[PDB]
C-alpha cells in the first residue's frame, strides 16, 4: 500500500513486457474513440487493457503505455496510483473483493469476510501460498440491494451465506466456472418471493405516443 | 471601454473582464491570503486559503480562480470570510509537523505568517499526525515531504517554466504524495527556483542547510554575472560572509527565477 | 408465450477477458471520423 | 390536483425491462417501444425536444437535481468551431445506489436511444458513457446493444435516417467514486486522475476536449426518449408539482426484501418500504434511522420516516435530500455510530485529494468518528466535530466534501445522546 516504486529484480524498467499484436489492433480501436491531438484519453483503457494481458502492472508496464502515447511517464503514473483497480503488485489467479460498506455492511458483509478468510487460511490483502486468490476489502460495487455481495475477477455474486461462498472457492479451486449473480432465489435486483411490479405485458411499439409525433 | 465596476468593501474599482476577484482587491492594495495560487504559474484553487464572501452570496469563492462580476461586493474582512480562513489554516496545520526550530523555513513561512494573521491561535486536533518518507531528487533540493502541505507549487513550476514533467501526485486522499513515483533526480538549469515557491520547508536549498535564519541577514541588491541575461539577485549575508543567493523580480529581464548556476 | 419467469439475461456469463475490447475494435468501422485539435498533442 | 401518490402502474412505468425478465437486445426493446418514431424525435428539432423536457418537470437523477430542461439547454446555442459532446454519468458510485445498473444491463437501449434523443437536443456529435470500470459484465451488455443500433442504422451517420451523424462511445472507469462528479468524470475521461474542476467555466462552455459538454445521468437520458414520445405532460403528472415523474428507487439494509423498484415521486417513505421492500425487519415498529437518498444524505430518525414522502422538496425540509434516492433502512439492532463511522471511512478512501479541507479535513473526521463508535472521547469533542464539519461544507472545490460533512451532522442531530452514553460507558469503565 505504498505510493513510491523501487526498483526490485522482478518489477524494473528492464522487466520484459510488451502488448501482443492482437492488443495492438485493440488498442488502435481504442485511440480513434478519441479527437485527433487528444491521444493521452486513451491512457486509462491501454493501461486496463495491458493489466489484462499481463495480470498486474510492472512498471515496464507503465513505461510502454508512455511511450505508445507519447505522453509523459509521470502522467501515465498519476493515473496508475489514483485508481484502484490498476495492481501495481502481482495479485492471486482470482482477486476477491469484498464490498463492506455500510449497505453491506448491514446484511453481514463481515460473516462473508470471515467465511473467506477460515476457508482460504489468509488474512485481509493477502494472497494465498498457491497464489490462486488474493483478498481484500472494497467500497461500494453498485449491488447493495443485492448484498452481501462479492466481486471475483470481473463477476459479481451477490445475496451470499457463508456457504455460498464456500462453494464458489471449492469451484475455483477445481477449475470450473461459477456462475455469477444472486445465489439466493431471485435473478437480479426484484424482490425476493414474487415481483411487486412490471407483472403485466409490456406495452408494444406505439403505446400512449402523443399526437403530432 | 470594457471596464467593469466591482466593490473591494465597498470600495470602487474599475477593472478589465477577466480579472479574478483576488486581482480586483489587488488594485486597493488588500492581499487575499494564498497558498496554491502564484501569480506566474497555471491557476489551481485547491488549498482553499484563498475563500473570499461576495455580498448576498450564501458561499465563499475562490478568489484566486472566480472571475468578477459587475457590481459584485467583495467582503475581505466579514466574520464569513474571517471564519473561511481560520478553518482553511486548521486543516493545513492539522497533520503539518511541529517542525520549525528545526526547518529551514522558519522566520520567512508563508505558513507560520498566514497562520499568525489569518489563523487561530491554538489547536483542537487530538489525533495523531500523517508522516510521509522523503524523497530524493538531487544535490540541490532536499525534500522533507513531511511538510508538504500539496499545494503544487512546484509541479506547475516543473511542467509550465522549467519544461520537465516529472513531478506528480500519487495516491489520493489524505495520502495523496507530491514526487516522481520513481527514483529520479530534477535537474534542470531551474530546478533551485522551486525552492523559491515552495510555501513550506517541503523543499529547501542543500546547501544553505541549517547556516542562518532569516532575521540575521542582511540582504544586498546586486545583479548575476554568471550569464550575460543580468539577472536580478539578492546576495544574503550575515556577519560579513555570504550565506545565499535570491532571485529579485525584474519582470523584464528575469521575472522572479534565476538559473542553478547563479543560485 | 409470454413468459415472466425467466431470466433473459443469461449471455454475460459467457463473456471473458477480452469482450469489452473485441467489441469497441468491431464497432470502430461504424464511426465517423473524429474531429481534430489541428496538432499531434498539446506538448506540439 | 392529486394529493396522494405511489400505487404507479405497470401501464405508466418507463423502465419495463427492469428485472432482466424479458430480451435486453434490440429485439426485445423494440417490442417494448424503444426505437419507436424515433426520427420523427430528431426532425422536430432541438427546440421542440428541450420544450419536451422542460415542460415534464424532470430533474437531474444523479445526485444533484437540477432541472433538466434547463440545464440541457445550456447546449443550445451556435457552434463556435469546437465539437460538442453528452457525456453519460454511468459511474454509480454513491453506497446504495444501484438503479444505475439495472438500466445499463436490462435496458441498453433505453440508454442509447437516450444519448441520441438528448444528444440531438444539444446538437452533440457523440455521446461518451462513462461506465464504473467494475461493471464489466454490464459494459459489455451496452456494447453489444449498441453494436445492434450501429447495425441497425439507429446511430452513426444518418442515425435513424434523420441526416444526423451520432456515435456511441463506451469508456470504463477504474475504480474512483469521486469519477462519478461531473467535471471529475472529465478528468478522467481525458486520461487524468479524476480531480474535480473548478467552475467556472462549466462544462457547457468547456468541457470534455475543453469542448462543450453536458453531463447527464444515466437514468435522467433513459428516461428522455419516453418524455418525448409520450409528452412532457404525461411525466409532469406524476408526483408533486416541481418533483415530476416516476423515479427508481433502491430499499436496502435492514428490509425483508431488499429490491431495487420503479415508483412514482412523492410517493411515503413508509409506503414504499412496506409496498416493495415487505417492510422493516422486525416489524415497523422495530425501524431506527433510514439514509433516504444514499449515503450523502442525511439520515432521518423514524419519527420523521412516519410521515416523509419520497421526492426533493419533501426530504429537504425533513433536513436531508432525496439524493440518488437510493434507501438505506436501519433496525434497532444497527450501532448507529458504527453505520455512519463506516460512511465517513467510504469518503476517506474516496476523496480524490486535490483540495485542503476534504483531504485534510474527511480523514480527521475519520478519525474523531472511530474514537465515537468506541466512546474513548469526551462529550466536548461533539460539538467540536459538528464546527469541523462546517469547516468542510461549503469550502470545497467539489460536493463530496458536503457529502462527507452531511453524514455526520445527521448522526449529531438526531443521536446526540447516543454518543454520549457511549462515551460515559467507556468513562465509566476506564474509571
Ligand atoms: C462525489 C460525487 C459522486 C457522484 N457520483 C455520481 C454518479 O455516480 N452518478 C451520477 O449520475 N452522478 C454522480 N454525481 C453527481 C454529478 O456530479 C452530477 O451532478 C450529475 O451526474 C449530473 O447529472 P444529472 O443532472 O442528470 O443528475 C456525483 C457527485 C459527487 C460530488
Ligand atoms: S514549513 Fe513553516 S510552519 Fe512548517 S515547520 Fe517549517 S517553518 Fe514551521
Ligand atoms: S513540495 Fe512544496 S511546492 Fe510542492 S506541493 Fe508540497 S508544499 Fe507545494
Ligand atoms: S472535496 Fe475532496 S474529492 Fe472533491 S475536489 Fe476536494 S479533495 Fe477532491
Ligand atoms: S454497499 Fe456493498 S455493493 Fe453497495
Ligand atoms: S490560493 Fe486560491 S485556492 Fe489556493
Ligand atoms: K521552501
Amino acid at each position: 500500500a505504498l505510493f513510491v516504486h523501487r526498483d526490485t529484480p522482478e518489477n524494473n524498467p528492464e522487466t520484459p513486457f510488451d502488448f501482443t499484436p492482437e492488443n495492438y489492433k485493440r488498442i488502435e480501436a481504442i485511440v480513434k474513440n478519441y479527437p485527433e491531438g487528444h491521444k493521452a484519453a486513451a491512457v486509462l483503457p491501454v493501461l486496463d487493457l495491458a493489466q489484462r494481458q499481463n495480470g498486474w502492472l510492472p512498471i515496464s508496464a507503465m513505461n510502454k503505455v508512455a511511450e505508445i502515447l507519447q505522453v509523459p511517464p509521470m502522467r501515465v503514473y498519476e493515473v496508475a496510483t489514483f485508481y484502484t483497480m490498476y495492481n501495481r503488485k502481482p495479485v492471486g489467479k482470482y482477486h476477491i473483493q469484498v464490498c463492506t460498506t455500510t449497505p453491506c455492511m448491514l446484511r453481514n458483509s463481515d460473516s462473508i469476510l470471515e467465511a473467506i478468510q477460515k476457508k482460504l487460511g489468509i488474512k485481509v490483502g493477502e494472497t494465498t501460498p498457491d497464489k490462486l486468490f488474493t483478498l481484500i476489502e472494497v467500497e461500494c460495487l453498485g449491488a447493495c440491494v443485492n448484498a452481501p455481495m462479492v466481486q471475483i475477477n470481473d463477476n459479481y455474486y451477490e445475496d451470499l451465506t457463508p456457504k455460498d461462498i464456500e462453494e464458489i472457492i471449492d469451484e475455483l479451486k477445481a477449475g470450473k466456472i461459477p456462475k455469477p449473480g444472486p445465489r439466493s432465489g431471485r435473478f437480479s435486483c426484484e424482490p425476493a418471493g414474487g415481483l411487486t411490479s412490471l407483472t403485466e405485458p409490456p406495452k408494444g411499439p406505439g403505446f400512449g405516443v402523443q399526437a403530432g409525433l | 471601454s470594457n471596464l467593469i465596476e466591482v466593490f473591494v468593501d465597498g470600495q470602487s474599482v474599475m477593472v478589465e473582464p477577466g480579472t479574478t476577484v483576488l486581482q480586483a482587491c489587488e488594485k486597493v492594495g488588500m492581499q487575499i491570503p494564498r497558498f496554491c495560487y502564484h501569480e506566474r504559474l497555471s491557476v489551481a484553487g485547491n488549498c482553499r486559503m484563498c475563500l473570499v464572501e461576495i455580498e448576498k452570496a450564501p458561499k465563499v469563492v475562490a478568489a484566486c480562480a472566480m472571475p468578477v462580476m459587475k457590481g459584485w461586493n467583495i467582503l475581505t474582512n466579514s466574520e464569513k470570510t474571517k471564519k473561511a480562513r481560520e478553518g482553511v489554516m486548521e486543516f493545513l496545520l492539522a497533520n503539518h509537523p511541529l517542525d520549525c526550530p528545526i526547518c529551514d523555513q522558519g522566520g520567512e513561512c508563508d505558513l507560520q505568517d498566514q497562520s499568525m494573521m489569518f489563523g487561530s491561535d491554538r489547536s483542537r486536533f487530538l489525533e495523531g499526525k500523517r508522516a510521509v518518507e522523503d524523497k530524493n531528487i538531487g544535490p540541490l533540493v532536499k525534500t522533507i515531504m513531511t511538510r508538504c502541505i500539496q499545494c503544487t507549487r512546484c509541479i506547475r513550476f516543473a511542467s509550465e517554466i522549467a519544461g520537465v514533467d516529472d513531478l506528480g501526485t500519487t495516491g489520493r486522499g489524505n495520502d495523496m504524495q507530491v514526487g516522481t513515483y520513481i527514483e529520479k533526480m530534477f535537474m534542470s538549469e531551474l530546478s533551485g527556483n522551486i525552492i523559491d515557491i515552495c510555501p513550506v520547508g517541503a523543499l529547501t536549498s542543500k546547501p544553505y542547510a541549517f547556516t542562518a535564519r532569516p532575521w540575521e541577514t542582511r540582504k544586498t541588491e546586486s545583479i548575476d554575472v554568471m550569464d550575460a541575461v543580468g539577472s536580478n539577485i539578492v546576495v544574503s549575508t550575515r556577519t560579513g560572509e555570504v550565506m545565499r543567493i535570491l532571485p529579485r523580480m525584474h519582470e523584464d529581464i528575469n521575472e522572479e527565477w534565476i538559473s542553478d548556476k547563479t543560485r | 408465450p409470454f413468459d415472466n419467469t425467466t431470466y433473459k439475461n443469461l449471455q454475460h456469463h459467457d463473456y471473458s477477458t477480452y469482450t469489452f475490447l473485441d467489441l469497441n475494435l468491431d464497432l470502430s468501422k461504424f464511426r465517423m471520423p473524429q474531429p481534430s485539435s489541428g496538432r499531434e498533442s498539446p506538448r506540439h | 390536483k392529486k394529493t396522494s401518490f405511489g400505487s404507479l402502474k405497470d401501464e405508466d412505468r418507463i423502465f419495463t425491462n427492469l428485472y432482466g425478465r424479458h430480451d435486453w437486445r434490440l429485439k426485445g426493446a423494440q417490442s417494448r417501444g424503444d426505437w419507436y418514431k424515433t426520427k420523427e424525435i430528431l426532425l422536430k428539432g432541438p427546440d421542440w425536444i428541450l420544450g419536451e423536457v422542460k415542460t415534464s418537470g424532470l430533474r437531474g437523477r444523479g445526485g444533484a437535481g437540477f432541472p433538466t430542461g434547463l440545464k440541457w439547454s445550456f447546449m443550445n446555442k451556435p457552434s463556435d468551431g469546437r465539437p460538442k459532446y453528452l457525456v453519460v454519468n454511468a459511474d454509480e458510485g454513491e453506497p446504495g445506489t444501484c438503479k444505475d445498473r439495472e438500466i445499463i444491463r436490462h435496458d441498453p437501449h433505453k440508454l442509447v436511444e437516450g444519448c441520441l434523443v438528448g444528444g440531438r437536443a444539444m446538437g452533440a456529435r457523440a455521446a461518451y458513457i462513462y461506465i464504473r470500470g467494475e461493471f464489466y459484465n454490464e459494459a459489455s451488455n451496452l456494447q453489444v446493444a449498441i453494436r445492434e443500433a450501429y447495425e441497425a442504422g439507429l446511430i452513426g451517420k444518418n442515425a435513424c435516417g434523420s441526416g444526423y451523424d451520432f456515435d456511441v462511445f463506451v469508456v470504463r472507469g477504474a475504480g474512483a467514486y469521486i469519477c462519478g462528479e461531473e467535471t471529475a468524470l472529465i478528468e478522467s475521461i481525458e486520461g487524468k486522475q479524476g480531480k474535480p474542476r473548478l467552475k467556472p467555466p462549466f462544462p457547457a462552455d468547456v468541457g470534455v476536449f475543453g469542448c462543450p459538454t453536458t453531463v447527464a445521468n444515466v437514468e435522467t437520458v433513459a428516461v428522455s426518449p419516453t418524455i418525448c414520445r409520450r409528452g412532457g405532460a404525461w411525466f409532469a403528472s406524476f408526483g408533486r408539482e416541481r418533483n415530476s415523474g416516476t423515479k427508481l428507487f433502491n430499499i436496502s439494509g435492514h428490509v425483508n426484501n431488499p429490491c431495487t423498484v420503479e415508483e412514482e415521486m412523492s410517493v411515503p417513505l413508509k409506503e414504499l418500504i412496506e409496498k416493495h421492500a415487505g417492510g422493516v425487519t422486525g416489524g415497523w415498529d422495530n425501524l431506527l434511522a433510514v439514509i433516504p437518498g444514499g449515503s450523502s444524505t442525511p439520515l432521518i430518525p423514524k419519527s420523521v420516516c412516519e410521515t416523509v414522502l419520497m421526492d426533493f422538496d419533501a426530504l429537504i425540509q425533513a433536513q436531508t435530500g432525496l439524493g440518488t434516492a437510493a434507501v438505506i433502512v436501519m433496525d434497532r439492532s444497527t450501532d448507529i455510530v458504527k453505520a455512519i463511522a463506516r460512511l465517513i471511512e467510504f469518503y476517506k478512501h474516496e476523496s480524490c485529494g486535490q483540495c485542503t479541507p476534504c483531504r485534510e479535513g474527511v480523514d480527521w473526521m475519520n478519525k474523531v468518528m472511530a474514537r465515537f463508535v468506541r466512546g474513548d472521547a469526551r462529550p466536548a469533542e461533539i460539538d467540536s466535530l459538528w464546527e469541523i464539519s462546517k469547516q468542510i461544507e461549503g469550502h470545497t472545490i467539489c460536493a463530496l466534501g458536503d457529502g462527507a460533512a452531511w453524514p455526520v451532522q445527521g448522526l449529531i442531530r438526531h443521536f446526540r445522546p447516543e454518543l454520549e452514553e457511549r462515551m460515559q460507558q467507556f468513562a465509566q469503565q476506564h474509571q
